[PDB]
């Protein structure tokens, strides 16, 4: 899911957002 | 929120923050 782009790379706290409810 | 990769159970950690107590619906396979 989003790991291909944190876990790889350093993504931003933005990206995070939408794995919020 | 410091410059670090997010492998594993740590994405969680920044997921969580990022909601609270309202929680989060992470996509992990292991």
């Amino acid at each position: 899911g989003i790991v291909e782009q944190c876990c790889t790379s350093i993504c931003s706290l933005y990206q995070l957002e939408n794995y919020c409810n | 929120f410091v410059n670090q990769h997010l492998c594993g159970s740590h994405l969680v950690e920044a997921l969580h923050l990022v909601c609270g107590e309202r929680g989060f619906f992470y996509t992990p396979k292991t």
